[PDB]
């Protein structure tokens, strides 16, 4: 095998700036016969497939534009975006073509850095539709903010919640480059009718202490 | 165009078999070796599996090796992928692709645009639509929050939009969380200024077309 | 530093 391994698995670049990737194999990729790094660097973004972007390590693939740059020899590989455009955030892939068993990195995913934004909260009860149904959500929104770090917390009367609670993120938005986050807990009506205060505890780096939102069951 | 067109993916119990297949016009298939590469939920592009040009040889990725087999018929300029004892990680999008395995010159890839495959034993269930409602401690003046949760439905996807598309900004629909129900739910919701709540009716339209079910949902302050 | 291409 020659694995690939890239680093960081995130970066976040400021628009105009320059944007550097790295790639390790854990072989050398260049070919004694002819002196070629059989090393690939693919764009991916989200509902299409990846394109390619530079091959042998430093051959820029047609139509890719001149800010892209790959660089590198042996095991050693770097790609620089050298002043990022909006359309440049994607998850970037090196990629050996060495072998018969091509392996990617694992990605970088790159995005706009902007200010610091803190989250506002929303917390939200099951609706009496939900209810007899036998099962209560309740839902926390963090709307709009960056960075993409944020921790949520549930608490039923004090007590805090473990292993019943999923979230979901958005993409970036291509407007103010913020992220909103959903956490969704999830109690039976039995359980959900023991308790009385319910809380989403959000902790964000623009947030100088945590934010709580709650309600009471029935009023 | 050079292109690759896939098919065969939908949903398939784990233990079972499906085959994909990958249409190949605009170049000569049958000088290339050929992929399959895949994208797992929230995992990165893992390569699956190569055939030599002529079929003479293969390559797996260890985790198919044994249940998955790649074979191609250039005389039909198909590739497939045939992949037996199906289990819940094999849930992925699927590709095919030529990559770049033994370049020389006049050099390109090309991919397909992917085919999904989900290994679930869940049976196709049209969604529950409940309402976000705006809270009533909502700033006068300032900003609520509204929305609509999409609950247990199998396979994906929903569309939602809002009074039938004339609401845009604001919304934020979430990607989908898959339960250990083996259902999903997501969550879509909107904010919009508090002094628009009454005046300004907001309906959530939900779609899911396996279960042949379109809602539209009124969400109102409680 | 496999060929799996035609020649």
């Amino acid at each position: 095998d020659i694995v690939m391994t890239q680093s960081p698995d995130s970066l976040a670049v400021s628009l105009g700036e320059r944007a550097t990737i790295n790639c390790r194999s854990s072989q050398s990729v260049l070919s004694s016969s002819n002196n070629k790094n059989y090393l690939a660097w693919y764009q991916h973004k989200p509902r299409q497939p990846p394109k390619l972007l530079i091959y042998w390590a430093s051959t820029r693939e047609s139509g890719v534009p001149d800010r892209f740059s790959g660089s590198g020899s042996g095991t050693d590989f770097t790609l620089t975006i050298s002043s990022l455009q909006a359309e440049d955030v994607a998850v970037y892939y090196c990629q050996q073509y060495y072998t018969a068993s091509p392996f990617f990195g694992g990605g970088t995913k790159v995005e706009i850095k902007r200010t610091v934004a803190a989250p506002s909260v929303f917390i939200f009860p099951p609706s009496d539709e939900q209810l007899k149904s036998g099962t209560a959500s309740v839902v926390c929104l963090l709307n709009n903010f960056y960075p993409r770090e944020a921790k949520v917390q549930w608490k039923v009367d004090n007590a805090l919640q473990s292993g019943n609670s999923q979230e979901s993120v958005t993409e970036q938005d291509s407007k103010d480059s913020t992220y909103s986050l959903s956490s969704t807990l999830t109690l039976s009506k039995a359980d959900y009718e023991k308790h009385k205060v319910y809380a989403c505890e959000v902790t964000h780096q623009g947030l100088s202490s945590p934010v709580t939102k709650s309600f009471n069951r029935g009023e | 165009q050079v292109q690759l067109v896939e098919s065969g993916g939908g949903v398939v119990q784990p233990g079972r078999s499906l085959r994909l297949s990958c249409a190949a016009s605009g170049f000569r298939f049958s000088d290339y070796g050929m992929h399959w590469v895949r994208q797992a939920p929230g995992k990165g592009l893992e390569w699956v599996a190569l055939i030599w040009y002529d079929g003479s040889n293969e390559s797996y990725l260890d985790s198919v090796k044994g249940r998955f087999t790649i074979s191609r018929d250039n005389s039909k300029n198909t590739l497939y992928l045939q992949m037996n004892n199906l289990r819940t990680e094999d849930t992925a999008v699927y590709y095919c692709a030529k990559l770049l395995v033994g370049i020389t010159t006049d050099v390109f890839d090309v991919w397909g645009q992917g085919t999904v495959v989900t290994v679930s034993s869940a049976s196709t269930k049209g969604p529950s639509v409940f309402p976000l409602a705006p809270s009533s401690k909502s700033t006068s003046g300032g900003t609520a929050a509204l929305g609509c949760l999409v609950k247990d439905y199998f396979p994906e996807p929903v569309t939602v939009s809002w009074n039938s598309g004339a609401l845009t900004s604001g919304v934020h629909t979430f990607p989908a969380v898959l339960q250990s129900s083996g259902l999903y739910s997501l969550s879509s919701v909107v904010t919009v200024p508090s002094s628009s709540l009454g005046t300004q009716t907001y309906i959530c339209n939900v779609n899911h077309k396996p279960s042949n079910t379109k809602v539209d949902k009124r969400v109102e302050p409680k | 530093n496999p060929d799996p291409n035609a020649n």
